[PDB]
Order: C-alpha cells, then sequence, then structure tokens
C-alpha cells in the first residue's frame, strides 16, 4: 500500500544513456520528444553508469535505479 | 428513444463519439468542416462552411432571373435557363472578354480553367468540383467561368488511353450533379469552346449548355464590337477607320489583339502624338505577325 | 441502387477484351447468388 | 563567467518579469478571415485553431499568413513579431555590377528588355494616358551566350529603386513547402519596397514542383501582389510545361537571349578594363579577333581563367605577352567542346 | 509578524459534497464556495460547501457574480446557516492538482478579506477508489522569502502531512507554495446514524428475506460452484501428486511462487457455508 | 555563490533538450523539437548569443522554456614525379593569405581551389599533395563526407559547423579527401551534397578559406558540381609508371636500412599495381617484423615473407 | 460473455465492462460499438457504413 503511491505515478520510462558529462549531469536519451538531460540521484554513483546502455529512469523524478543489460 | 447520431474526426485525428445535438439546424446535417466545438464536451453549436458592350442582355439576366424574378416563376412555374455556351471560331476574345464582363456582373467571381480541374493524381476532380460547389453552392452567389471545353469532351472509339474520358468522368460527373440534382436554382456552369469540331452531344437539357449562343468569325462588325470594347476608354484619335485594321486581325484571338493593343502603346511614345493613330493598329498587327 | 447506363456506344485490337471482361464478370455477379431483386440497371445508347 | 556575472547580478528582476511574455503556443499562423471577431488559425500539428481577436492588437495589422505570437492559456494574440534565412540577406541586391557599356551584337532585343524594365518605371504617366497599360515584360531563353551580364546592366541602369532577383535554385530545394511563403515574403517585402520589381533569375534550375510553379503562376499572373511591376524569365531552359499554355495572355514577346559577333567582344573587353589595371598599348579589338564567335561567358572565362593564370605568374601588370598561352589555351581548349 | 499552527477541520459535510460535485467534475473548470465560522486564530471549521454553475471563462475572478453570491448568501443567513465564507475550491482534473498564475492571482485577489483563505481542489477522475485522501492548499507572504519559510510550530503532524509524497509537486513546486494538515471529527449521531446506515446499507429490509435464498440456494446453484470447487481441488492435487518426488529429493530451497494452502483454506471457507447455514434451516423448519 | 547556485531550479529535474531555429534581436529566442514547438522567452546568462550560431541543439525545460544555457556539440619537395603538379598546387593553394605581395595587387580572389583526384587514391597521394599547406596554416582537413553519412540525417548543418569554425579559423585550408557522397539516406546525399554546392559557392561568404576536393575520380562529380564547383583551376594525375613508385619507394628507403638485394619491379607491381599504401604496410610490418629477428638489415626473405600477408590479404577475401 | 475487449480509433486498446441496461444482442463481437471517458461504460452501439434494355 505504500507501494500504491508509485503505482499511482503512472509507471516509469526506460532511459538509455549514450554520453556522460563531467559537469555531473548526465544526458540520456529517451522515447521521442523526450532526450531528458538531468543529474543522477544522490544514492547511485555517476562513474558506475557507462554510456551506450540501457538504465530505468523514472517519468517524473528523472532519477536512475541501476544498469540494465563399417568393420 | 430516437435513434440519432453522428461521426465526429477532430483535426488531431482522434475520432470520439457524439449524438447529433445543437439548436435548429436547416443548412446543417451535411458533412462539412468548421463547427462549434468546446473544450471537451465535443458540442455542436456553430457549424460554418469551410471553403461588355455588344452582351450585356444573356450574361446579367441569366444570373438575376433565378434570384430577384421568383415571382414570375411562382406565377408561371417556368425555370430559367442554367446553362450558356459562348462557341464560335476565335477571334471574338471570349476568354479575357467574358472574364471582364464576369468581373462587371460587380458579384463574386471565381477562376476555374482547364488545367485547374485537371490534376495530376486521381480523384482530385472531384475534390475540386465539390470544392467548386462548396465556394458557389456553400457560399455565396459566385461566377465561374471555364473554357476550352471542347478539347476535353473529345469520346474516343479505343478505350484503352485517352486522358479526356478521365475529364469526362470528372466532366460527366458534373453532369452527374446537374442533370442527377434537379434543384440547380444556384450558382450555375458557364462554359465556352473555341471551335466546333468535337462537342458533347449530352450537353443538350436546360440545367446543361441550353443557349448556345453562336459568335462567328470576328468580321468588321463584330471586330469593331469587341475592339470598340476594347477601346472605349483609351484615348482614341479621330481618324481610327477600323477598316484595315480591323480587317487584317485574322485568326487573332483576344489576348493577340490585347497585344496588338499594347504594341500600339509602345511606339506611339516615340512617335511624338500623345494619342494613338490610325496606322499603329495595323503597325502593330505586322508587328506580331 | 438503381443504374442508368448511356453513352454506351463510344465504349463498345483489343477494344472488346475488356468489354468481355465487364461483361464475363457482370455474368460473374448477376447470375449467381446476387440480390436481384433489389439491383437494377438500364442500358442506353445512341447507334 | 565573466558576461555571466552582470547578468546574472542582473536576474534578479527575471522573476518578477517571468510572469508577463510567457504566452508561446508555437506561433501558429492564420489562413484566412471570413468575419471580423472569429479568425480561422492554423497550428503547425496540422490542428486548425478558431480564436476572438484580442485588445491589445488592432484588426487592421492582421495579414493573411502571418506569424504572431499567441497565448497558450486564453488563446488570445498578445503580441505580433515581425519575422531569417540567407535567401534574405543574399537576395537583397546591391554593388552595381556590369553596366550598359557591353552594348554589342543582340542590340534589338535588350532594347525590347531595357523599354520595359527602365521606360514604365522611369515615365507610369505617359504609358497610363497613351493606352491601356505599359509593357508587362520578355522572356530570354535558348542559349546561355552572354549570360549573368544582361541581369547585371539591369541592376547597373537602376534608377536607384534597386529591384529584387530570385535564383531558380531556391524553388527546388528540401523540405518543399517553402517557396509558397517564399514569393509571398518576397512580394510582402516589395510592398514594403513600394511595389519593387520582382525577377526570377534563373528558372531551370512531381507535385513538389507544380506546386510552386502553378502558384508561381497563380501569384505573378495573379492581381494579388501586382500586376504592373516586373515579369521577365532570364535562364538558359525555359522549361515549357505550364507556360506551353499559358503563354497566350499577359506574358509574350518570346525572343531569345543574346548571340555572339564578331565585334561585340570590344565592349565587354571595354568594360573588363574596369577591372585590374591592364596595359592600355593591348587594343581590345586585336584581342577580340584571335577569338572568333565567343560568347560573352566564354571572354568571361578568358577574363577569369587568364587573371588566375595571371596571378599565377607572380607579376605585377597583366600582359598577353605573357600569359598569351593561357589565353589562346583558354579559347582553344575550350573551344574544343564549348 | 506572528504565525501559529492551524489545522483544517474537515467533516462529512464538505467531503461528500466533494464526493458528488466530483462526480459532476467535468473536465471544464469548476468553482466552488466553502464557509463556516472563526472561531479563534489556529484553527477553521467548515460546514456550508454548495457548487457553483460552470461557465465557459472557467476559474476566474469575472466568472464570480458579486450579485449572485451575495444574494445566495443572504438566503443563507435568511435561514438558519449563520455562517461566513471561508474560502473558494475548485478540481484540477488531468494537469495535476497544482495550481497555475490565474488560480494564484484570483486566490490573491480572494484573499484580501479572509486571513486564511483556505483552498482545496478535488481530483477524484485519476485518483483510485482505494484512497480518497485529499489535501487543502495554502498562500504564503511573498515578503518572507528573507526570513523562513512556514515558522509552524507543532512539526509532529509533517510526518502526517507526508503521505502526499509526490516527488514532482510538493517538492517540484514547492517554491512560494505549501500546504497544511487534514483531520476528521464525527460526533455520535454520524457515528450511529451513519454506522446503522451502512450496515443496513449492507443488510436487507426485514433482515430475514435473503436468508432462505441462499439457504435453499445451497442445493440448487451452489452445488456447481461445489463440483467446480472440487475441479480445482483436483486440478492442484494432480501436481500434489507430483510435489512429494522434488520434495522427496531437493527439500531445499523453494522455486514455485504458489502456496497451495491458503487457496485450499479459502474453498474450505466457501463450503462452510452449508454448515453456517443448516442450523439455519434448522430454524426454519423448527420454528 | 548563491547566486550562482541558485538558477539550479531552473535546470534541475524538469530539463529538456531541444533545437534552436534563429535568435531574434527582441532578446527571445526561438526553439524547436521533433514536433517543432516555438517558445520564446528572455535570454539569461551563461549564454554567449554571439558564437552560438543559432540553428543547433540547445537546452530545453519543462517550464515556460527560460533559457537557462547552451550545450555545445612527407613534404611537397620530397616526391617526385609530379614537381610541376605540385608546385601548381603548391603556387596555387599557397597564394591566398601567404606571400601578398603578388596577390592583393592583382585583384582576383578567386575563392574556389583546385579539385584534386587520382586513380589509386588512398589519400596518399593526395595527401601528399595537400601537405603543402601544413608548412604555416592550422590543421583541418575535413576528410570526406564520411561523417555525414554515418551520422543521423541532420543534413548540411554539420558542413555549416565546419564552415562556422573554418570561418572562426579562417588562416587554414580546408582539404576533402576520398569523396564517397554519389560512389559508394541515399535521397539526402543529393540535398546535403547541393547544399554543400551552394554554401561552398560562397552563397553568403567571400574569400576567407580555400576549398580542395580530392577523390579517387573526377567523373564521379555530378555535372552540376562543374560550373559552380571548379571555377580556379582542374589538375590531371597521370598513372605512377613505377616513377613515383620509385620515388616513393625511394623515400621508404632513405630512412630504413636495406641494400639494393631487395627486387623493386615485382613488389611496387606485385599483385596488379601499387605505390605507397600497402609498400608502406609492408615497410612498417618489415621494421617491425624485421625488428623481431633482432637485427636491423631487411632479409631478402623476411621482406616478401611480410608481403605474402598483404599478397593474400586482398586475395583471399 | 461479461467482459470483452475494445479497441480504439486512437491506436491503444482497453477492456469494458457490461452495463445493466443493454443486453447481450448487441454485445457480440464484430459490431462498432461506443464508450464513455467516465468507468468506460457503453451507452450504445456504432453501426458501420434485374435488367432492361430501351434502345
Ligand atoms: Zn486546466
Amino acid at each position: 500500500r505504500e507501494e500504491l503511491q508509485l503505482l499511482q505515478e503512472q509507471g516509469s520510462y526506460v532511459g538509455e544513456v549514450v554520453r556522460a558529462m563531467d559537469k555531473k549531469k548526465v544526458l540520456v536519451k529517451v522515447h521521442p520528444e523526450g532526450k531528458f538531460v538531468v543529474d543522477v540521484d544522490k544514492n547511485i554513483d555517476i562513474n558506475d553508469v557507462t554510456p551506450n546502455c540501457r538504465v530505468a529512469l523514472r517519468n517524473d523524478s528523472y532519477t536512475l535505479h541501476k544498469i540494465l543489460p563399417l568393420d | 428513444r430516437k435513434g440519432k447520431c453522428a461521426v465526429i474526426k477532430t483535426s488531431t485525428r482522434q475520432t470520439y463519439f457524439l449524438p447529433v445535438i445543437g439548436l435548429v439546424d436547416a443548412e446543417k446535417l451535411k458533412p462539412g468542416d468548421l463547427v462549434g466545438v468546446n473544450k471537451d464536451s465535443y458540442l455542436i453549436l456553430e457549424t460554418l462552411p469551410t471553403e461588355l458592350d455588344k452582351q450585356i442582355q444573356e450574361l446579367v439576366e441569366a444570373i438575376v432571373l433565378p434570384m430577384n424574378h421568383k415571382e414570375k416563376f411562382e406565377n408561371l412555374g417556368i425555370q430559367p435557363p442554367k446553362g450558356v455556351l459562348m462557341y464560335g471560331p476565335p477571334g471574338t476574345g471570349k476568354t479575357l472578354l467574358a472574364r471582364a464582363c464576369a468581373a462587371q456582373t460587380k458579384a463574386t467571381f471565381l477562376k476555374l480553367a482547364g488545367p485547374q480541374l485537371v490534376q495530376m493524381f486521381i480523384g482530385d476532380g472531384a475534390k475540386l468540383v465539390r470544392d467548386a460547389f462548396a465556394l458557389a453552392k456553400e457560399k455565396a452567389p459566385s461566377i465561374i467561368f471555364i473554357d476550352e471545353l471542347d478539347a476535353i469532351g473529345t469520346k474516343r472509339f479505343d478505350s484503352e488511353k485517352a486522358g479526356d474520358r478521365e475529364v469526362q468522368r470528372t466532366m460527366l460527373e458534373l453532369l452527374n450533379q446537374l442533370d442527377g440534382f434537379q434543384p440547380n436554382t444556384q450558382v450555375k456552369v458557364i462554359a465556352a469552346t473555341n471551335r466546333v469540331d468535337i462537342l458533347d452531344p449530352a450537353l443538350l437539357r436546360s440545367g446543361r449548355l441550353d443557349r448556345k449562343i453562336e459568335f462567328p468569325m470576328p468580321n468588321e462588325e463584330a471586330r469593331a464590337r469587341i475592339m470598340q470594347i476594347h477601346s472605349r476608354k483609351m484615348n482614341v484619335s479621330p481618324d481610327v477607320n477600323y477598316e484595315e485594321l480591323a480587317r487584317c486581325t485574322d485568326d487573332f484571338n483576344g489576348a493577340q489583339c490585347k497585344a496588338v493593343c499594347v504594341e500600339a502603346g509602345m511606339i506611339a511614345l516615340r512617335r511624338g502624338a500623345t494619342e494613338l493613330t490610325h496606322e499603329d493598329y495595323m503597325e502593330g498587327i505586322l508587328e506580331v505577325q | 441502387c438503381i443504374i442508368f447506363m448511356d453513352e454506351i456506344d463510344a465504349i463498345g485490337t483489343s477494344a472488346d477484351r475488356e468489354i468481355q471482361r465487364t461483361l464475363m464478370e457482370l455474368l460473374n455477379q448477376m447470375d449467381g447468388f446476387d440480390t436481384l431483386h433489389r439491383v437494377k440497371m438500364i442500358m442506353a445508347t445512341n447507334r | 563567467a565573466p558576461p555571466a556575472l552582470w547578468d546574472l547580478a542582473a536576474d534578479k528582476q527575471t522573476l518578477q518579469s517571468e510572469q508577463p511574455l510567457q504566452v508561446a503556443r508555437c506561433t501558429k499562423i492564420i489562413n484566412a478571415d471570413s468575419e471580423d471577431p472569429k479568425y480561422i488559425i492554423n497550428v503547425k500539428q496540422f490542428a486548425k485553431f478558431v480564436v476572438d481577436l484580442s485588445d491589445q492588437v488592432a484588426p487592421t495589422d492582421i495579414e493573411e499568413g502571418m506569424r504572431v505570437g499567441v497565448d497558450r492559456n486564453k488563446y488570445q494574440i498578445h503580441i505580433p513579431l515581425p519575422p531569417d534565412p540567407t535567401v534574405t540577406m543574399m537576395q537583397v541586391e546591391e554593388k552595381p555590377d556590369v553596366t550598359y557599356s557591353d552594348v554589342g551584337g543582340c542590340k534589338e532585343q535588350i532594347e525590347k528588355l531595357r523599354e520595359v524594365v527602365e521606360t514604365p518605371l522611369l515615365h507610369p504617366e505617359r504609358f497610363v494616358n497613351l493606352g491601356i497599360e505599359p509593357p508587362k515584360g520578355v522572356l530570354l531563353f535558348g542559349p546561355p551566350g552572354t549570360g549573368k551580364t544582361l541581369c547585371a546592366r539591369a541592376v547597373a541602369n537602376r534608377t536607384d529603386a534597386c529591384f529584387i532577383r530570385v535564383i531558380g535554385s531556391e524553388l527546388v530545394q528540401k523540405y518543399v513547402g517553402e517557396g509558397a511563403r517564399m514569393v509571398r515574403e518576397l512580394f510582402e517585402m516589395a510592398r514594403t519596397k513600394k511595389a519593387c520589381l520582382i525577377f526570377f533569375d534563373e528558372i531551370d534550375a512531381d507535385n513538389e514542383v507544380q506546386r510552386t510553379m502553378l502558384e508561381l503562376i497563380n501569384q505573378l499572373d495573379g492581381f494579388d501582389p501586382r500586376g504592373n511591376i516586373k515579369v521577365l524569365m532570364a535562364t538558359n531552359r525555359p522549361d515549357t510545361l505550364d507556360p506551353a499554355l499559358m503563354r497566350p495572355g499577359r506574358l509574350d514577346r518570346k525572343i531569345e537571349f543574346s548571340l555572339p559577333d564578331l565585334e561585340g567582344r570590344t565592349h565587354i573587353f571595354k568594360i573588363h578594363a574596369r577591372s585590374m589595371s591592364v596595359e592600355r598599348d593591348i587594343r581590345f579589338e586585336l584581342l577580340a579577333r584571335l577569338c572568333p564567335n565567343s560568347t560573352g561567358a566564354e571572354i568571361r572565362s578568358v577574363c577569369t581563367e587568364a587573371g588566375m593564370f595571371a596571378i599565377r605568374a607572380r607579376r605585377k601588370i597583366a600582359t598577353e605577352k605573357d600569359f598569351l598561352e593561357a589565353v589562346n589555351k583558354v579559347i582553344k581548349s575550350y573551344a574544343k567542346f564549348s | 509578524a506572528v504565525d501559529t499552527a492551524e489545522q483544517v477541520y474537515i467533516s462529512s459535510l464538505a467531503l461528500l459534497k466533494m464526493l458528488k460535485h466530483g462526480r459532476a467534475g467535468v473536465p471544464m473548470e469548476v468553482m466552488g464556495l466553502m464557509l463556516g465560522e472563526f472561531v479563534d486564530d489556529y484553527t477553521v471549521r467548515v460546514i456550508d460547501v454548495f457548487a457553483m454553475p460552470q461557465s465557459g471563462t472557467g476559474v476566474s475572478v469575472e466568472a464570480v457574480d458579486p450579485v449572485f453570491q451575495a444574494k445566495m448568501l443572504d438566503m443563507l443567513k435568511q435561514t438558519g446557516r449563520p455562517e461566513m465564507v471561508v474560502g473558494w475550491y475548485h478540481s484540477h482534473p488531468g494537469f495535476g492538482c497544482w495550481l497555475s498564475g490565474v488560480d494564484i492571482n484570483t486566490q490573491q485577489s480572494f484573499e484580501a478579506l479572509s486571513e486564511r483563505a483556505v483552498a482545496v481542489v478535488v481530483d477524484p477522475i485519476q485518483s483510485v477508489k482505494g484512497k480518497v485522501v485529499i489535501d487543502a492548499f495554502r498562500l504564503i507572504n511573498a515578503n518572507m522569502m528573507v526570513l523562513g519559510h512556514e515558522p509552524r510550530q507543532t512539526t509532529s503532524n509533517l510526518g502526517h502531512l507526508n503521505k502526499p509524497s509526490i516527488q514532482a509537486l510538493i517538492h517540484g513546486l514547492n517554491r512560494h507554495y505549501y500546504s497544511i494538515t487534514i483531520n476528521y471529527r464525527k460526533n455520535e449521531l454520524e457515528q450511529k446514524m451513519l454506522l446503522n446506515l451502512h450496515k443496513k446499507s449492507w443488510m436487507e429490509g426485514l433482515t430475514l428475506q435473503d436468508y432462505s435464498e441462499h439457504c435453499k440456494h445451497n442445493e440448487s446453484v451452489v452445488k456447481e460452484m461445489l463440483e467446480l470447487a472440487k475441479n480445482y481441488n483436483k486440478a492442484v492435487e494432480e501436481e500434489d501428486k507430483m510435489t512429494p518426488e522434488q520434495l522427496a529429493i531437493k527439500n531445499v530451497g523453494k522455486q514455485d511462487p504458489k502456496r497451495h494452502l491458503e487457496e485450499h483454506v479459502d474453498v474450505l471457507m466457501t463450503s462452510n457455508i452449508v454448515q453456517c447455514l443448516a442450523a439455519m434451516l434448522d430454524t426454519v423448519v423448527f420454528k | 555563490e548563491e547566486e550562482r547556485s541558485k538558477v539550479d531550479d531552473l535546470r534541475g529535474t524538469p530539463m529538456s533538450v531541444g533545437t534552436l531555429e534563429e535568435i531574434i534581436d527582441d532578446n527571445h529566442a526561438i526553439v524547436s523539437t521533433s514536433v517543432g514547438s516555438e517558445h520564446y522567452v528572455s535570454i539569461l546568462s551563461f549564454v554567449d548569443k554571439d558564437l552560438l550560431e543559432p540553428g543547433c541543439s540547445v537546452l530545453l525545460n519543462h517550464k515556460v522554456h527560460a533559457v537557462i544555457g547552451v550545450l555545445m556539440d612527407e613534404t611537397y619537395a620530397d616526391i617526385g614525379g609530379l614537381d610541376n603538379q605540385i608546385q601548381e598546387i603548391k603556387e596555387s593553394v599557397e597564394l591566398p593569405l601567404t606571400h601578398p605581395e603578388y596577390y592583393e595587387e592583382m585583384g582576383i580572389k578567386p575563392p574556389k581551389g583546385v579539385i584534386l583526384y587520382g586513380p589509386p587514391g588512398t589519400g596518399k597521394t593526395l595527401l601528399a599533395k595537400a601537405v603543402a599547406n601544413q608548412t604555416s596554416a592550422t590543421f583541418l582537413r575535413v576528410v570526406g563526407s564520411e561523417l555525414i553519412q554515418k551520422y543521423l540525417g541532420d543534413g548540411p548543418k554539420l558542413v555549416r559547423e565546419l564552415f562556422r569554425v573554418a570561418e572562426e579559423h579562417a588562416p587554414s585550408i580546408v582539404f576533402i579527401d576520398e569523396i564517397d557522397a554519389i560512389g559508394t539516406g541515399e535521397r539526402e546525399i543529393q540535398r546535403t551534397m547541393l547544399e554543400l554546392l551552394n554554401q561552398l559557392d560562397g552563397f553568403d561568404s567571400r574569400g576567407d578559406v580555400k576549398v580542395i576536393m580530392a577523390t579517387n575520380r573526377i567523373e564521379t562529380l555530378d555535372p552540376a558540381l562543374i560550373r559552380p564547383g571548379r571555377i580556379d583551376r582542374k589538375i590531371e594525375f597521370p598513372l605512377p609508371d613505377e616513377k613515383t613508385k620509385k620515388r616513393i619507394f625511394q623515400i621508404h628507403t632513405s630512412r630504413m636500412t636495406l641494400a639494393d638485394d631487395v627486387t623493386l619491379d615485382d613488389l611496387i607491381m606485385a599483385k596488379d599495381d601499387l605505390s605507397g599504401a600497402d609498400i608502406k604496410a609492408i615497410c612498417t610490418e618489415a621494421g617491425l617484423m624485421a625488428l623481431r629477428e633482432r637485427r636491423m638489415k631487411v632479409t631478402n626473405e623476411d621482406f616478401k615473407k611480410s608481403k605474402e600477408n598483404v599478397l593474400y590479404k586482398k586475395q583471399e577475401g | 460473455e461479461e467482459k470483452f475487449i475494445v479497441k480504439a480509433t486512437n491506436g491503444p486498446r482497453y477492456v469494458v465492462g457490461c452495463r445493466r441496461q443493454l443486453d447481450k444482442s448487441k454485445l457480440k463481437p464484430g459490431t462498432r460499438v461506443a464508450l464513455d471517458m467516465t468507468t468506460l461504460t457503453i451507452m450504445r452501439y456504432l453501426p458501420r457504413e434485374k435488367g432492361c434494355l430501351l434502345y
């Protein structure tokens, strides 16, 4: 029931990081009409997020959660 | 518990559901556009439509009598003629003179020519026919003058390659929307041809081209008429007998004769005289040809 | 549906092959299980 | 950061000024106006909108198909805006180029096209009182010949009210549809420039073309912008598809562009004397008679490749005794195929 | 320069009026007015809540008719409603419960009389039917940007105010825009009348009618549910015959998320209706 | 510090990446996106508004779109056999901006440059011709339209970025090698090459930077690319006929240690014909492979043994 | 038989229920129907849209 608000969050997007910036503001390639550059959440480091990989990005907070794959 | 509904299509390519509602409707209930709509109720409140001397009798009457003489129509039970055919050999200038007289009608004028209806794609001819009936039939009574109807009214025997029979599909589709649609009291169809080589035999109807007025070769009288129109306002010196210059105008349409008038308007600057002379017309004739 | 065909003289070499095609399609869609009680057509000519 | 310091300190009032000027609805353009209160507008997203006019914009300042600012909350028009591609800045014709001093050879047709661009604008009163209208224009197709020299002559011999010329490469471009708003915006610039003369150079450069040439005829032959300013198509190929049937009308005077002669080149050489100072001992007729049957563009290539081969020789002054091999080589090696 | 700890009292009147007003809450912007009485500084009570006719303009100061508002308020003053207005409410469907510039402008214009100016926005369109938790809005002074934002005491209720913890609106637009806590109140008349009214709303008329319907349907309709229930029971036992093999091999770890126990317990609960209603048939047959 | 770290609310979570169209003198610029959203707001700090060159990708927001900032994104006398052609390109493209006593008095300024080509191509001989500009100039060579075709269909805007950096780097010579636009989507190559031609001709420019076009064949250029593409001078590269190969191989043997025991003809004409590319490759792997034997001398069997790798490479697959 | 799948014109698909007023006559598949924005109820459906010669 505490997660019910995260169900009310209208889901989340699927981010794909393509290039990391040195100003702690990594741009993420998303669905068309997207391309939302934003800083990742504080509990997740930046150097671990490698480019050219898909990640988990929320639709409102824009915070990264984790990396996604005859013998 | 009566059945009544309609299908809606928004500009953003979104289809919704709504019945036929609104105020008292008289010209509504037709498949048109530019209607009233609120934010999300999507109701229909206000429907609006989206989109000189020798002849003065036949043109002005045929457009005023079907609108002003309705009293004699109810007193006599007679419908007025609709289609007029200004045909005959060239030289009269039916394009520029008929368009100029259509501008003298003081009503709305809509340009419509041969290549206007003929499009590169198919199906657009009926779109421009229902569009000419959108502006003409749906909007205020306007005047539409087409030309060169004989070139597109060809009826070949080998039905394997002929575009003029698709122009007879759009054209005979218009004749379907005139013979099939009895209330033709609104904007008429005025046609004209520059030759009587191939005339469409299916144009025999009151709604179709009925008042087929024959205009012969522009002889001294007719060339004096259309050229007296072309020179009824300009500075004409008291020496233009129109005999030699009206005789030399052979196989010259009103556009080429207007070009002769321009060439007459060319050398008179350096001739020294500020008024157009007699020999300058034939000088323009022998100058263009 | 009540049709009134007209001006068929100008459309009537392979000029006859299309006539046999459209006409054999008319038989193929008029002699089978077709609603003949609802459809109606009148063909006209000039010569 | 130094530029962002004074503006960063001047960013305090941007919060109190952020509430106004926020109106932005993608700058949707209108289509027409049937009645004065209600105006039909079409956004770029293919969504037609209708809204009433606000009290901050006068109804007389509204133009057909004008990009103006419009609110996204009240849907009203808050404030209009004047608007620039490179065609707008390059489209302006300045720097008076080659003048009339190249009179030679095709003298009759250059007079027929001179008395239509010069005389009607300079002497309008006797052309209106003398007849029905002044001459419209001529057509210049066929061989190139002395191309890009006669339009230059019309630019130099201007009455100081410079006209607007348009190259044919701007019509057939990527993302079609911009040609209509282009001819409408240059016609609007003609309205701003007291009925400026409109010219279309090299028209030689399929619905994407049929809209530009059919709408282009519907604009030039149409009476909306003007019907008396200028109509002339100096080009290499006329592409007579619509004009092939639209020629018996407002357009007339079907003539050629020019033709090369033996004694005509000495005038183009006499205007090439206005270039780098050439020794006046060399006679221009001597340089003109040794190149028989040479067009204006061929001798333009003589004075162009002879100038590149002149600056190549690393000299001070240009004399035919030095680049004579460049001269006969540039007339013969180019006369083999042209 | 003084601030206290205010709390908005919400009874069932304004709640049900916001539920019916939410049912009639068309996407068009709506208007409403709240009433009440001011007893002290840090408390506010709402009693009277009504709706306003919709307009094409929507939420705006021009849509509020002063002669209609004063007329209806006078008609409430001549009746047994001696309460003055305390605020105005509306609905924000779709684009979120946040306030635009027009709403804060008409709020700034409407807060000149009442210093509190309670603002409530209901949005039952996208809200699930599980929770109907609503939040009240407030307006902060623009001159308080130098000093603390909200110097409100009793920081205990902020944990109860942290339930609407959306990560875009609260701190996505928290600047110059805060909220306040909401509590309820219920007397004995609402408790017994509404409780007995809801129990009766889930009960029968005479309370003895629909009992024999199920007691006698146990032999006609429930038999099909018992046969199908045994069909699912066997449909699980066919795998329960295979369970002692894996349970007899690995015995380490659980891989199937199915419990196979509470479902059968629920089947027994549905089967106990025959036992519980057997005594009912014994009472109907007996006396 | 607070004034610099207080604008973080605009560049925070509600942030996007858009494409600006143009900047208006009324301090409100116009941006665009995939659907073309035009929003005009007064400018803010962190922007330059001068070197930005409107028409590129900028930073947007989910807000009213107030612009908070922007985000950017072997000499001429060594080879033989073409000394007249290399002093022709030397004297031709080293004429502007260098040696000005014989450049400004003439007053010609043909801002077009020469157009190179070569049947061998490979960029070795063409780069050896274009190396004359590396003497005294800023290094700037846009090698072909490879980056135009390997990237998204953004069009000639990258050519506008290379043209604006070539305008900010006027003392340079834009060299183009291995033109594979039409020789190798496909409909966009004609419009980006026609806009490359229009912008290359000087539609809104003057004699700032020279453009040298080099490719594998002069016939690859369309007839449209002739009159507005070649107005300065054209060249002609003959077949190497073992003389360009003799001079290039002489340069390759001017640094390495090898006697005359190595046969020249069969190695410069080993498979069919080759001037410097794969013989430079077998010189590299001949210095390395000969270094594997701990001997600086080039063995007669190790040179051809390393040559067997290149001879077998392009013939097997 | 009570709950079926619907296909909207916009492209996204949904599922609706059965209203107490209507019956299973028009509820059969293959007939275009109408829906409501609130609760996705169903108000009503939407209907889609021998010879003689005289010579
Ligand atoms: Zn809203």
